[PDB]
């Protein structure tokens, strides 16, 4: 037995460290600490409702958006608003345009250097590089000039002697397997990511005000006023400018991004294999279109035992099943009430006592959905998708699979979604659909505007006695997010934050059973046990945030 | 040629202010990286993990000493001997004054780091403190916002590279060139505010026409900062009160984080 | 798909307002011309010259006869019986007013078109008129500026195309989403007049500091545009003032090209 | 033989006719024809010297910001101002970024139609296109994918019907000798071009206030506050966002337009053998370095007789020589006073009585330099900056015939440059070489900033008695440029401009001798009087602006 520490993990948000006892070079036990705490519920309470979305965005800068939309919802459960439709479409706009920025920045920037060797890219012949891709993509920017031009800013940083963040690097690993030309199309593909995440963030400024943390929200609707004939509003010029970037979104995605994920897949088929986080999967709708809080674009749902054929939709951010069964201990975290809490009777208090391997070894709480364990995110997104019948889903999830058949002469069947690589399709596939939820939303707006209603808000009252609980639910990129929380006398007297990383990294819980990081690590092959790298392909596959984890 | 080399430290941090260079374009990110600085450490883009990130940070704090710019965002943690932050199994406040020790200059980017920020509000659970704070004996330059402008951090490096010095600072050593001037003494809807045209309520007839903010809570009387110049994200047009919302404070102690949404500024 | 027809017809014009859709990103020239609108005639464009341009002309005011945008750039000359532009060997005003007979809509583009411009200053050698008043019977949406911003333009014709009728117009026939407000009335140095914290020659140490431009002769309390808001070329921070400069008043008739740079303007 | 009118010639500035004899199936004699007039000399009289140049800029919209400058440093040289050396700086890196947009739009959107029949390009093979290119280009968009989605841009606009201002067109013309391949490259970088150009003028526009018609000028300097340290000026921000354009574009200037230059002339061989318009050539120096109006980084001076070798140099806007040769007739234009004028004693008074071959035919001017006929503009340019053995100007010629002689086995000597195509590659070497223009200025503005000097401005005085005369040139895009002011009484009593397109397309003279455009169509073979295209290519060389040329 030999026993290993990761720490800091990096190419993740926040602060990390995984732990691994290792038998004859393969994981048999592995443990996830969030290492870092603020204290956020605590510092929203015994304010105004209102105040709180501006607070508790700042829970997490990578998925900004998504925790100032979870408190607004919140309130608004509590308070009993039903949200303007055109407030709505605007809600919906900026998270669908976030949620791609944030998909691609992780393929990329976040996890393509586990799996893709700077070093073998300086071998690369950029003709035979461009020659793979013919009738594999149709994307512009794949001739061997860009791969050359490329290729030549990899030479000249090597040759400065200064490789900073490319430094001591797992270049050689034996489990790196792309050849040197496939090396070099990634790294041109990275680059060119930071152009198409650069829009997707110009779409989601037009209508917060800026970004990162986005400004225009409201209990009771959005700050955006609508008036086409108004100077220094939301006019008709402003809506055209947004819808200029919403078009340069589409094409990357689909003959890029959409693209690399099947490449990847097709040289790296044993990752299909490993990496299972659980056998419950959770996730909730998402898009809402009426005037009252409903009629989603994307459904929801729970699955038990990895049997789509038999799960349980979820229609209504109000379901009594979904709120009935949320629960989190703190048996083996840093916190003194251990026994499992639902959030609106959450408690905080910390107890820090150092590491044990048996005792409390985090930050992060534990939770469960009527005692289980559950894996929330794309992985799960997909699956409920798939059990829905939902044709988008499946034509999408196809398109990935005729690539990878090219490439190996194989298909791939859905038990070999519950994976490592799984995960990462269920993320390219769900930012592949969003391009279509911002057409459909654009053009809702557009529409309704047209109709007569340029209504944006519901002015709020607020009883100065009583007690009252609300919660807000989202499907971020993380996976499902919940906010809940309790008014008394006019300010909140309980706030608690179930944030999906906190499902997948949380430790072992009050029944000592074992949640989907540490899971999905035990069998896990290292081959250096100094330079774990396959320890950190599955952890990143999840996408780890840990001040979303922790808060 | 060598480029000028970077330490970047988080210790409390939301990653905002890392995510913030994302959307710049002067430079863009890949351009800061290949190009204008070596980035000798940064925990969210380093190829190297574990053991091998913290050996490269050492390697770099030997080679480059008194050369470098150490950057920071997030609070410092003081409550309970560091603990609430930790890093390689030590609290975060050693690591940020190692590696104080060596810089050629000192940034804290974000109101977290410049005065404690959103992490100190309240009743301060993890007693959050700011980079000024753990470093009495050394100039730290502030760089707040929630997160700023990117160029306000790029500009200010651009300086100290291009012409050899920081570039002046007021009195809480913040440029003066992005934080110079209250938000009200140059905003566009000052004369709304002085012929009395105000909006009461998000979606009335004043607030459709682009009407003064102050009866909403504007904080711009009682904030310094460029956000009404300057603007966010290089596309024209774009900051908190021309999409429709007052300004919050989110730059200046006592404001941001403390006052309500609604709740009225002061007027000089 | 079919898309909406344009002509476009240039008089005294010159080709500034054509080069401000080059400036354009919502949407781009390209993007225009080849999924917004069908130009049908345009002579800075267009691959056929001469009679067979001529030629195309007949056929599209026939072919879309009552469904056609028509746009005019520059004044119109009516001393000596027109000759002072003469196209095919007619008279410009000869080929506006056919033109006009078939129109769904009509629009001045530019202060030349919408109320006589430069071309039309001082003595007037070439007895220079609005496009309004040569169509008297018709109304004509006014965009004026020398040039306006591009957009100004583009979304007048996008609300026409989207919803099937012109924005709403004011008492001069200006879009009210553009000219709804005088400059002053919406200006970030407001605070600064306010103040009497003014500039009083270019390069000294108020105008160093951004200060108010009204004793250089800033025209913006006598016209109405949208300089300060929508500004110019979507980079943000861009328009006259914000580099330095006092607005001319060159939107607003009597004002640009017959007042001096450095005359004061009338304040409200 | 019979007589044919070309009215109005499209894909230029502003209104012009062209009349031509054909005999024998070639053009005999021709005729050039301003047919538009506003008089902006008229309109600038009586008005303080200070405020001319917002006026008289509004000559030219294309040509935007030259006339502008040119006021500027004519009222500077009547007052004897010393312009300071950051206002230098910023005019001249305006006139650069704003000479780029305009070369790059006159070869793609302006003549590239009179060469490039858009039919044949959906016959093309997107392959075959792309494999033309390999080593003669490293552009990174020259792609089969590119040129496939750019083919597909083609067949929707055709399968439309809407053909618009691409219809009637001379496509099948047996003047048009592209294949099918090359046709296709040319649109592609007809549509990239636009990207490039609107970059141009970003650069413009931060120094300007805007463009079109920039509004950052003053007689004394310029309205930019220079201040590191400000809010809301031109701080080092402000300086790194400019810098950040000038960056983007010498990619397309050197690896698309000037490749596309070469490959012209490769298909089309014989244009290098008809279009020369004159024997003698004027350029002036420009972009002055100094603190005294001088040192400028590009040469001029006079070519008698095409002798390179006996050239006269000009170093000096001051130049007497210069400043006493310039004269304007109006014997064949439709104005009252025919005899030679100089413009410091010019008269503008119309004239108007209709056509006469013999008599007037054009609101243009005739002028002469001591009484010889001259062509202005690129190929002016170019051969000037060749006999004054500037080494940047040989190398840039020499990359152009180095491609030639790949495509062809052919050289090209300077005999071969007094041409419809000499006047073409002129025209694209002076784009290229103005990028280290851009690049030069940048430098020099940073480094003095960082000297202390911020100085930007001399407020002048003007005496309100004595007669005082100033005259500003300028090397504008199409050629030399000259306003000429007067002062009496504190107030303008005389304005001459004598603007590029006036030399070249000004019509028979006092002695009745021929102007470049009119000389040049002699011998110019007409296969289809009705579809004159051969006419309409030699005029279009010139790049001709009707409002510069007549105002
Ligand atoms: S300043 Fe704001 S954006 Fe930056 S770390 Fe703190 S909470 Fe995050
Ligand atoms: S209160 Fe706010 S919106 Fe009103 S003028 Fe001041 S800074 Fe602008
Ligand atoms: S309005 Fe101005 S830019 Fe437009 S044609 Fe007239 S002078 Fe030119
Ligand atoms: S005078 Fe001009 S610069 Fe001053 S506040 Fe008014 S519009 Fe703005
Ligand atoms: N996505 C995201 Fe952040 C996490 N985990 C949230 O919510
Ligand atoms: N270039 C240009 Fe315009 C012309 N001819 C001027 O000057
Ligand atoms: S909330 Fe912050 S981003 Fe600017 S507008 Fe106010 S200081
Ligand atoms: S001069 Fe014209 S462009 Fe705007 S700033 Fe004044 S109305
Ligand atoms: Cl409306
Ligand atoms: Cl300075
Ligand atoms: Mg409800
Ligand atoms: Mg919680
Ligand atoms: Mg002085
Ligand atoms: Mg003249
Ligand atoms: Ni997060």
């Amino acid at each position: 037995s030999q026993r290993i520490t990761i720490d800091p993990v990096t190419r993740i948000e926040g602060h990390l460290r995984i732990d691994c006892e290792i038998e004859n070079g393969v994981v048999s036990k592995a443990w996830a600490s969030g290492t870092m705490w603020r204290g956020m519920e605590e510092i929203v309470k015994n304010r105004d409702p209102r105040d709180a979305w501006m607070i508790v965005q700042r829970i997490c800068g990578v998925c900004t958006t998504t925790h100032a939309l979870s408190s607004v919802r919140a309130a608004e459960s509590a308070l009993n608003i039903d949200v303007p439709v055109n407030a709505q479409y605007i809600r919906n706009i900026i998270l669908a345009a976030h949620t791609t920025h944030d998909h691609i920045v992780h393929f990329y920037q976040l996890s393509a250097l586990d799996w893709v060797d700077i070093t073998s890219a300086l071998q690369a012949d950029p003709t035979k590089a461009s020659e793979m891709l013919k009738g594999v993509s149709t994307w512009h920017l794949n001739s061997p000039e860009e791969f050359t031009k490329v290729q030549n800013k990899i030479k000249d940083l090597v040759a400065s002697g200064q490789l900073g963040i490319f430094a001591n690097g797992y270049w050689g690993h034996p489990a790196m397997k792309l050849p040197p030309e496939v090396n070099l199309i990634a790294v041109a593909h990275y680059l060119q990511a930071l152009e198409c995440q650069r829009d997707a963030n110009r779409v989601v400024a037009l209508l917060g005000g800026k970004t990162p943390h986005i400004q225009n929200l409201a209990v009771g609707g959005v700050a955006n006023p609508i008036n086409l004939d108004g100077l220094g509003v939301l006019n008709l010029e402003r809506l055209m400018y947004i819808k200029s970037f919403i078009d340069k979104l589409s094409d990357f995605v689909e003959q890029v991004y959409k693209v690399d994920t099947a490449v990847i897949a097709a040289f790296y088929p044993e990752w299909l294999t490993r990496g299972k986080g659980a056998v419950n999967y959770l996730s909730v709708p998402e898009f809402p279109t009426d005037s009252k809080n409903g009629s989603f674009l994307f459904p929801g749902g729970y699955i038990e035992n990895a049997d789509l054929s038999s799960y349980r939709p979820i229609t209504s951010h109000s379901d009594e099943y979904l709120i009935k069964g949320i629960q989190e201990s703190a048996k083996h975290s840093w916190y003194k009430d251990e026994a499992p809490q639902a959030p609106w009777e959450g408690t905080t208090i910390p107890a820090y006592d150092g590491w044990s391997d048996d005792g409390k070894y985090s930050w992060v709480k534990s939770p469960t959905f009527y005692g289980k364990t559950v894996e929330v995110g794309p992985l799960a997104n997909m699956l409920v998708k798939l059990a829905a019948g939902r044709e988008s889903t499946q034509n999408k999830l196809n398109e990935i699979v005729a690539i990878y058949q090219k490439l190996t002469g194989n298909t791939l069947e859905v038990a070999q979604l519950h994976s490592t690589l799984g995960r990462i399709i269920g993320r390219t596939v769900h930012c592949c659909e969003l391009q279509d939820i911002l057409q459909n939303q654009y053009s809702a707006l557009i529409t309704n505007i047209g109709k007569g209603d340029h209504t944006t808000f519901v002015k709020p009252n607020i009883p100065a006695t009583g007690e009252f609980k609300g919660v807000g639910f989202l499907e971020a990129p993380k996976g499902m997010l919940s906010h809940w929380m309790v008014i008394k006398d006019g300010i909140i007297s309980n706030y608690q934050a179930v944030v999906p990383s906190t499902w997948n990294s949380g430790p072992r819980n009050f029944n000592d059973d074992v949640g989907p990081y540490e899971q999905s690590l035990v069998g896990t092959p290292v081959a250096d046990p100094n330079k774990p790298l396959e320890v950190v392909r599955t952890i990143h596959s999840f996408d780890p945030c840990m001040a979303c984890a922790v808060h | 040629p060598q480029r000028p080399p970077v330490i970047w430290i988080g210790a409390q941090e939301c990653t905002g202010c890392t995510e913030s260079l994302l959307r710049a374009t002067h430079p863009t990110v890949e351009n800061l990286v290949l190009e204008t600085i070596s980035l000798e450490y940064h925990e969210v883009l380093s190829a190297a993990f574990g053991h091998q990130v913290e050996e490269n940070k050492h390697n770099a704090l030997e080679k480059y000493k008194g050369q470098y710019v150490l950057v920071v965002d997030g609070s410092i943690p003081l409550k309970d001997n560091g603990i609430y932050c930790m890093v390689a199994g030590e609290p975060i406040v050693d690591h940020i004054r190692k590696a104080a020790e060596g810089a050629a200059a000192i940034i804290a980017i974000g109101s977290c780091s410049a005065w404690g920020g959103v992490a100190a509000a309240g009743v301060n659970p993890t007693g959050a403190v700011s980079l000024q704070e753990v470093l009495p004996g050394k100039t730290v330059i502030n760089i707040p916002g929630c997160p700023p402008n990117p160029h306000n951090f790029l500009a200010t490096v651009a300086h100290i590279i291009t012409y050899g010095k920081p570039p002046k600072l007021d009195d809480k050593n913040r440029p003066t060139f992005a934080y110079g001037r209250l938000i009200h003494e140059h905003c566009e809807r000052r004369p709304h505010f002085d012929a009395g045209r105000f909006a009461k309520e998000f979606g009335d007839e004043g607030h459709r026409e682009g009407w003064c903010l102050y009866h909403l809570g504007c904080k711009g009387p009682e904030t310094y900062g460029n956000c009404s110049t300057l603007q966010f994200c290089d596309v024209g047009g774009v900051w908190p009160v021309a999409i429709g919302h007052p300004c919050y404070g989110c730059n200046e102690e006592g404001i941001g984080f403390h006052k309500g949404i609604h709740q009225l500024a002061n007027v000089e």
